[PDB]
RNA sequence: GCCGAAGAGGAGAAAGGUUCCAUGUGAACGGCACUUGCACAUGGGUAAGCCGAUCCUAAGGGAAGGGGUAACCCCGGCGCGAUCACGCGCAUCCCCGAAAGGGAAUCGGGUUAAGAUUCCCGAGCCGGGUGUGGCGGUUGACGGCGACGUGAAGUCCGGAGACGCCGGCGGGGGCCUCGGGAAGAGUUAUCUUUUCUGCUUAACGGCCUGCCAACCCUGGAAACGGUUCAGCCGGAGGUAGGUCCAGUGGCCGGAAGAGCACACGUCGCGCGGUGUCCGGUGCGCCCCCGGCGGCCCAUGAAAAUCCGGAGGACCGAGUACCGUCACGCCCGGUCGUACUCAUAACCGCAUCAGGUCUCCAAGGUGAACAGCCUCUGGCCAAUGGAACAAUGUAGGCAAGGGAAGUCGGCAAAACGGAUCCGUAACUUCGGGAAAAGGAUUGGCUCUGAGGACUGGGCUCGGGGGUCCCGGCCCCGAACCC
RNA sequence: UGCCUGAGCGGGGCGAAGCCAGAGGAAACUCUGGUGGAGGCUCGAAGCGAUACUGACGUGCAAAUCGUUCGUCUGACUUGGG
C-alpha cells in the first residue's frame, strides 16, 4: 500500500494544513483593528476536519 | 533440556504426573503411523531376502 | 557437455480434465513448459495427427490424448472409408437394379 | 453386523436426535446411490455420483444423467423401451 | 493478489513473496517467514 | 516488577492529516507537579521501471433507441492490412465498479535527526520500444521405435490465469532440539564444571540423484496378482524392466576471497577468527506445494494478460528469408510513500476501562486450563504523602450442626485430570453414559514394548562369480621441449 | 436482509459409511476382533452470544460501562471490504 494515496484529496488536506499557521507578527502592526485572535486555526485533538 | 534427559529414561509414568488427556498425548494413530509403515517395510524386506511365497505374502499383508 | 542430444523439458501431465496428455518440447522462450503463471514457453506435438488441439502451457493444461485423437481420426477415416464404400456399393447396387 | 444393531448407513447423521418414518426412507435413498455400480459402457464397478442426477464412471469416465438418488429406476427404463418399440413398428 | 507479503517470525519484518528470505538485520536466509493468510475477521 | 495472540512485542488496512525530527519556550492543556510533552513557536522530513496506485473484470453506476413522465426522473460502421493508395472481414456495444478477486519485473548490504525492498554500493531482471554480430537453420530442423527431447496474409478451434466443503498421505523448508565442539560470555560461604550467546548471507545466470500423477510407451502376458493410511488398480493387458514427463519459498553448485557485525582483541589504520563446521532424532503434515477419496434437492466468478494447436493462400538462384543466444540502447513519460494505527494520534463532545479490520497459531517447560518464563521487544497509565477506626466494596477462613436461611441452595463452597473396573429405568437401539459407583496416581530406577542401514545356528538340493603391486614387448595417445 | 468477493475456527472426545482377518452358512447373510472416519454431534481455543450476582457503577470510565458466571464454537457459523 500507499497511505491512502489520491493527490486530489491529499493536496487540499495539505493546503488547509499550510492555511492553519499563525498570523504573521506584522498584520497586527499596520493595522486597523483587533485583539487579532486569527481564529480559523485548527487542532490535532479537538473539533474535526472538514473538506 | 535436563527435563528431556529426565524423559529419556522413563520416569513419571505411574498415573499421576504423566498427564495431558488420554490419547492427546499421543493418539495411537501416532503409534499406528509408526506401526503401519514398519510392518509394510518388514514385509518388503522379507521377500527380497526371499523367505515366503506370493500366496503367503498376500495373506499376511491382508492379515 | 555436448551440443546437445542431452536431457530436459516441455510435457505430459496428469488427468484433472479432458483426457490427454502427450505433448512435445520442441521446447523453452522463458523456460521448459511447465507449471507457471503467465506461460512463457512452448509445446507442440508435431502434427498431422496425434491430433493436437494441444492446448497451452506453462499451465495445468490438458492436451487431448495422443493415441486417442489418432484413433479418433483413423477410425473416423476407417469409419468414413466403409461408410463411403457401403454408399458406393449401395449406389452401385441401386443404380444397377434394386434398393 | 459390525457394531450395529438396527441399521444405519446414514443413521448416525441423525444421531439419537431427529426421528422414525423419515429414517426408514433416508438410509435407503442415499445409500442406494453409494452402492458402487457397474458402468453401462465398460462393466467395471466404477459408477459414483457427481451431483444430483449426475453419475460418473471412474475408469472410462462416462458421465450420465439419471435419477436424483439412483443411477436408474423403473421410469427411464420404461420410456426407453416404449420408444424402441414404436420405432420398430414404424420400420415394419 | 492472493499472495500477500511474507512476515518473518523472528524479526517480524515483511519481505515479499519473491524474496526467498527475510533480511531486517542479519535475518539473512533465516527463511523464517510466513505469508499473510490471504485476508479476515 | 509487570506485559505473553499480546489486560503494555512486530508489521499494517481504514480513519486521522502533520500529530513525525530538531531547536527554543511554558500563558493555556495534561483533570497535579513539569526542566517534560502528541501544549506553544520556528525550522526541517516522505525520493520507485522492478511496493502499491495503474489494467481487468465481479453485486451492479450504468452511457445508447423508444416511450410513460411537462418535467425531475425511470425501464430497456469498426476493425485490419497496406504504401503507391487503397480496399477487405464481423457481430452484440463502451467506461466505471476490488489500492485485501486476478496480475509483467529486486534483492543483499549501507547510510539519514527524520525516508528507505524508494537513495546509494554491488548484483540481477522486466517492459516497451531499434541496430548489431555469433550462428542454429535454408526446395520452413536432427536426434529417440515411441513418447518426446535439442516462414507466412485470408481463416477456425483454445489452455493458463481459474477457483467449493471434509478427511488427509507424500516431498522438503525455516523450527523446535541434541551433541561433537570453535570462538567468546556468566560465575564459584562451598563443586562438578555446566550454562549462555554462538557457528549468519540474496534475488537469481547454471546444474537434478528429480517425488507424485498421466505413461491407453515399449516391453512383459498375471484368472489372483500388485498395492494403499484408506479407497483401490488389472488382463479396453498387473507386477519386472528399458524408457518419459515432471514440482519446488526444494538437492547441487555458483552468484561469493561479493557482504557488514558478531565478539574479542586496536590512537587510527590493520590483522586474525567467525563466515566455507559435522551429524542425526521429534506426523511440529505448520506455510508453500503435488496427489487421493468422500460430499451437496446446495455445484463452488469473470476478464485483462501470458501462450501455442492448427491450416495455410505466398515466397525461398554466389541474390535473399526467420528465430534463441549474445549484445548494443534508449525510454521507463503519472500518482503515493512522514508518523499513529491506539487504556495518548481512529470513532465515540475528552490523552473516554467502550468500539474499530488483516498478518506474525514456531518463542522455552507443561498442551487438562491456567501459570511461569526470555537473547525480540515493550512498560511502570497523569496525583502523591502519613495512618489504617468504624461504615463499604473487592475477598479468605471459620467450631459443631447441615438449608433450619431465602421467592428461589440463590451464591459460594463442592466434584474435578487421566487409567482400570463397572454402569440402571427408558428408548425412535442412534442413545441414555463421563449414568451411578469404586479403585490407581509421588519421588526414582530399571525393564518390557515402537525407527533406519548392514550382517543372523547344524545337514541335503536350485541361480550367479573380483581387485592390487612389480617388470617387460609391439601399437595408438591428450601434452611439453 | 440480500449479493459479490476475501478471511477465521488450539486441541481433544464419540464413532455412522463399508471392508480386512479370523470364524460360520448351500446361499442368504451372520459373530468377533478391527479400520476408517460421518455429524446444523460432544468437551472446548480464536471468534460469536449475553444467562446470573437481580453485584460494582448509577452528576459513570461508559447516554447502557466493569468483574466474575453462563451459551455457541464446521455451521441455517462468524466476519473485513466492495
Amino acid at each position: 500500500m500507499p497511505s491512502h494515496k489520491t493527490f486530489r484529496i491529499k493536496q487540499k488536506l495539505a493546503k488547509k494544513q499550510r492555511q492553519n499557521r499563525p498570523i504573521p507578527y506584522w498584520i497586527r502592526m499596520r493595522t486597523d483593528n483587533t485583539i487579532r485572535y486569527n481564529a480559523k486555526r485548527r487542532h490535532w485533538r479537538r473539533t474535526k476536519l472538514g473538506f | 533440556r535436563r527435563a528431556h534427559e529426565a524423559k529419556q529414561k522413563g520416569r513419571h509414568s505411574g498415573y499421576g504426573k504423566r498427564r495431558g488427556t488420554r490419547e492427546a498425548r499421543l493418539p495411537t494413530k501416532i503409534l499406528w503411523m509408526r506401526r503401519m509403515r514398519v510392518l509394510r517395510r518388514l514385509l518388503r524386506k522379507y521377500r527380497e531376502a526371499k523367505k515366503i511365497d506370493k500366496h503367503m505374502y498376500h495373506d499376511m499383508y491382508l492379515k | 557437455m555436448v551440443k546437445f542430444l542431452k536431457p530436459g523439458k516441455a510435457v505430459i501431465l496428469l488427468q484433472g480434465r479432458f483426457a490427454g496428455r502427450k505433448a512435445v518440447i520442441v521446447r523453452v522462450f522463458e523456460e521448459g513448459t511447465r507449471d507457471r503463471p503467465y506461460g512463457h514457453c512452448l509445446v507442440a506435438g508435431l502434427a498431422k495427427y496425434p491430433k493436437k488441439v494441444i492446448r497451452k502451457d506453462s499451465a495445468k493444461k490438458t492436451a487431448k490424448k495422443s493415441r486417442v485423437k489418432c484413433f479418433l481420426k483413423l477410425v473416423n477415416f476407417t469409419h468414413l472409408m466403409p461408410t463411403r464404400y457401403t454408399l458406393d456399393v449401395d449406389l452401385k447396387e441401386v443404380a444397377a437394379g434394386p434398393d | 453386523m459390525t457394531k450395529r444393531t438396527k441399521k444405519a448407513g446414514i443413521v448416525g447423521k441423525y444421531g439419537t436426535r431427529y426421528g422414525a418414518s423419515l429414517r426408514k426412507q433416508i438410509k435407503k435413498m442415499e445409500v442406494s446411490q453409494h452402492s458402487k455400480y457397474f458402468c453401462e459402457f465398460c462393466g467395471k464397478f466404477a459408477v459414483k455420483r457427481k451431483a444430483v442426477g449426475i453419475w460418473g464412471c471412474k475408469d472410462c469416465g462416462k458421465v450420465k444423467a439419471g435419477g436424483a438418488y439412483t443411477m436408474n429406476t423403473a421410469s427411464a427404463v420404461t420410456v426407453r423401451s416404449t420408444i424402441r418399440r414404436l420405432r420398430e413398428q414404424t420400420e415394419a | 493478489y492472493n499472495q500477500d507479503k511474507m512476515i518473518c517470525r523472528k524479526c517480524y519484518a515483511r519481505l515479499h513473496p519473491r524474496a526467498v528470505n527475510c533480511r531486517k538485520k542479519k535475518c539473512g536466509h533465516s527463511n523464517q517467514l510466513r505469508p499473510k493468510k490471504k485476508i479476515k475477521n
